[PDB]
DNA sequence: CTGACCTTTGACCTAGTTTG
DNA sequence: CAAACTAGGTCAAAGGTCAG
């Protein structure tokens, strides 16, 4: 839920 | 790129008539500029970059069938390198490098290619750190207080100095993993799913890569700390890094080279037995093509190693065997101390992990 | 020329990263080769000086490290026959069957404190089951206690979880007993039972994990070479690479359609092991509780 | 003991 | 076991060969 | 001749041995 950033930010 | 044919390591040109090594080089003509006689040698030895400096008959020997002559030798240039240079097996790049088996070495190479660009410290750049063979300074060593002190609750400034670096590594494998052919496509509830519980392993197995039975590399490489040091800590943290040290002492006796640990991550990252997975279906389909590249890659890259791909696979359960037994002790400190600032990004990851 | 960092002797040159005595540059290379370990009779303070520096060896050896000598830039013997297979064929075309997985079968067709029940009914059953395993009688009666320590645990866990195949949302213990999912959660071991369901129970279903393969992968939890104590190491390790091989090729027959399923048998052992694990956890937690509902088999193995 | 036991034999 | 003392390896550089 | 390569030589650094 602080990873769902990691993921969707390139 | 091309090889030695006496032992392996790329030749340094054309010595006596055959592609050899700089050692393969000069062990012939030492041989020779010196009537040398070595006793025979029944067993047939495998000639190789490492037991190449064993049996020196059965080296001798070998390279005399290669076909290094004294009166082979050839000076200049390469008039018909052209010739050769399709790396002469350019016939077996349309025979081998193929059917469903030419896509596996393109996977293979995309991610050992993803991986570099990941990752600053590769197995490759410290092992030459740690073999000292490099143009570099000598990590500045930390045996204790005295060398800790010079960096520019101690036991707590170490292992916070610890969390840290996961955070930074945790953001290089992300998007590493952002690279691995199918992992966005995923739902992105399982894209996290399989990442909370990837790091870790994929942690323990970089973090070895730093690793020799006597310490580990620190802070981009330019330290290194004892591993005598780290083992006498405060009554809690003293065995905190055993088990990591135990775990790298096994797994580099396997000897495995960054690009079989740019495809085995990707394995670990892709395990469709992780909990709370919705569509396992279509994870376990990429982690069935990605074992079925790793499993080429070592036999290629490791002819000789028998059942590599088998013991490889086993040091997955050490692993979660690592991680579950950490989280543990991560759980012990939470009584035996009151001042638990762990990182908000490991406060995801790690709460609720099994 | 120069002084050696280690003992304040005079230095040879450098050796291994560090200008060193000759004397200490044979120190490390057979502490390093002969791979051994020293201990500090004093506090790890032992001084090293050209005089006293076989004083203690552990000191010197931390003087080494600090001073920056290397490991790795030690290489091995270069005096071996690196070579423990036997000329020609070891077995006639590998034989591949020095691990027969015919035996194996065979070895394999011989709320909580219920549970409980079935371990110790079933922990005389182990001794029974590794008795008839190839290679495991030839093994030193030391080793074999120790092998079957370190995995009573995980041995156990493997076997039930494929008899509850079918027999869906529950678990036969070996004894007879039904215990139904939802009837743990009221105990509160929902956590870790739905684990061997979902990672287990079902991935094993899914699967048809072949009663053979089963018993395959038990060998491979058996001879972990890992286990602290083993006299030998080297022998136990090899006997898992042996039963690595047969099953490897057991697939290759039996389930040519499928290339890639003995790598998804090998990936069954993560979580057995983890599964496993917890369960210790959940053991030393009832125990040292006083709760004592156990017998006495499960008493050497805590 | 017991693990032993039913190994001595 | 240590460590004085002796043998090899092989990375790097120079001086001479061959192709275009 | 320049450019493109090699056989050799060199010396630090690894390896070995075997009285003490
Ligand atoms: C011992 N070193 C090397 C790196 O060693 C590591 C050991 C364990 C981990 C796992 C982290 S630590 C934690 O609590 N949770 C985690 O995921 C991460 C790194 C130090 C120590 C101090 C400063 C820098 N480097
Ligand atoms: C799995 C499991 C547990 C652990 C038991 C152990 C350590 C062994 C069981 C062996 C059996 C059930 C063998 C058989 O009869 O085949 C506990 C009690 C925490 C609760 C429910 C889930
Ligand atoms: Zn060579
Ligand atoms: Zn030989
Ligand atoms: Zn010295
Ligand atoms: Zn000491």
């Amino acid at each position: 839920k602080i990873l769902h950033r990691l993921l969707q930010d390139s | 790129a091309i090889e030695c044919r006496v032992c392996g390591d790329k030749a340094s040109g054309f010595h006596y008539g055959v592609h050899a090594c700089e050692g393969c080089k000069g062990f012939f003509r030492r041989t020779i500029r010196l009537k040398l006689i070595y006793d025979r040698c029944d067993l047939n030895c495998r000639i190789h970059k490492k037991s190449r400096n064993k049996c020196q008959y059965c080296r001798f020997q070998k390279c005399l069938a290669v076909g290094m002559s004294h009166n082979a030798i050839r000076f200049g240039r390469m008039p018909q390198a052209e010739k050769e240079k399709l790396l002469a097996e350019i016939s077996s790049d349309i025979d081998q490098l193929n059917p469903e088996s030419a896509d596996l070495r393109a996977l293979a190479k995309h991610l050992y290619d993803s991986y570099i660009k990941s990752f600053p410290l590769t197995k490759a750049k410290a092992r030459a750190i740690l073999t000292g063979k490099t143009t570099d300074k000598s990590p500045f060593v930390i045996y204790d207080m005295n060398s800790l002190m010079m960096g520019e609750e101690v036991a707590i400034r170490i292992f916070q100095g610890c969390q840290f670096r996961s955070v930074e590594a945790v953001q290089e494998i992300t998007e590493y993993a952002k690279s691995i052919p199918g992992f966005v496509n995923l739902d992105l509830n399982d894209q996290v799913t399989l990442l909370k519980y990837g790091v870790h392993e994929i942690i323990y197995t970089m973090l070895a890569s730093l690793m020799n039975k006597d310490g580990v590399l620190i802070s981009e490489g330019q330290g290194f700390m004892t591993r005598e040091f780290l083992k006498s800590l405060r009554k809690p943290f003293g065995d905190f890094m055993e088990p990591k040290f135990e775990f790298a002492v096994k797994f580099n006796a396997l000897e495995l080279d960054d690009s079989d640990l740019a495809i085995f991550i990707a394995v670990i990252i892709l395990s469709g037995d992780r909990p709370g997975l919705l569509n396992v279906k279509p994870i376990e389909d990429i982690q069935d093509n990605l074992l079925q590249a790793l499993e080429l890659q070592l036999k290629l890259n490791h002819p000789e190693s028998s059942q590599l791909f088998a013991k490889l696979l086993q040091k997955m359960t050490d692993l979660r065997q690592i991680v579950t037994e950490h989280v543990q002790l991560l759980q012990v400190i939470k009584k035996t101390e009151t001042d638990m600032s762990l990182h908000p990004l490991l406060q995801e990851i790690y709460k609720d992990l099994y | 020329k120069h002084i050696c960092a280690i003992c304040g002797d005079r230095s040879s040159g450098k050796h291994y990263g560090v200008y060193s005595c000759e004397g200490c540059k044979g120190f490390f290379k057979r502490t390093v080769r002969k791979d051994l370990t020293y201990t500090c009779r004093d506090n790890k303070d032992c001084l090293i000086d050209k005089r006293q520096r076989n004083r203690c060896q552990y000191c010197r050896y931390q003087k080494c490290l600090a001073m920056g000598m290397k490991r790795e830039a030690v290489q091995e013997e270069r005096q071996r026959g690196k070579d423990r297979n036997e000329n020609e064929v070891e077995s006639t075309s590998s034989a591949n069957e020095d691990m027969p997985v015919e035996r194996i079968l065979e070895a394999e067709l011989a709320p909580v404190t219920n549970i409980c029940q079935a371990a110790d009914k079933q922990l005389f059953t182990l001794v029974e089951w590794a008795k008839r395993i190839p290679h495991f009688s030839e093994l030193p009666l030391d080793d074999q206690v120790i092998l079957l320590r370190a995995g009573w645990n995980e041995l156990l866990i493997a076997s039930f979880s494929h008899r509850s195949i079918a027999v869906k949302d529950g678990i036969l213990l070996a004894t007879g007993l039904h215990v139904h999912r939802n009837s743990a959660h009221s105990a509160g071991v929902g956590a870790i039972f739905d684990r061997v369901l979902t990672e287990l129970v079902s991935k094993m279903r899914d699967m048809q994990m072949d009663k053979t393969e089963l018993g395959c992968l038990r060998a491979i939890v058996l001879f972990n070479p890992d286990s602290k104590g083993l006299s030998n190491p080297a022998e136990v390790e090899a006997l898992r690479e042996k039963v690595y091989a047969s099953l490897e090729a057991y697939c290759k027959h039996k389930y040519p359609e499928q290339p890639g399923r003995f790598a998804k048998l090998l990936l069954r052992l993560p979580a057995l092991r983890s599964i496993g694990l917890k369960c210790l956890e959940h053991l030393f937690f009832f125990k040292l509780i006083g709760d004592t509902p156990i017998d006495t088999f499960l008493m050497e193995m805590l």
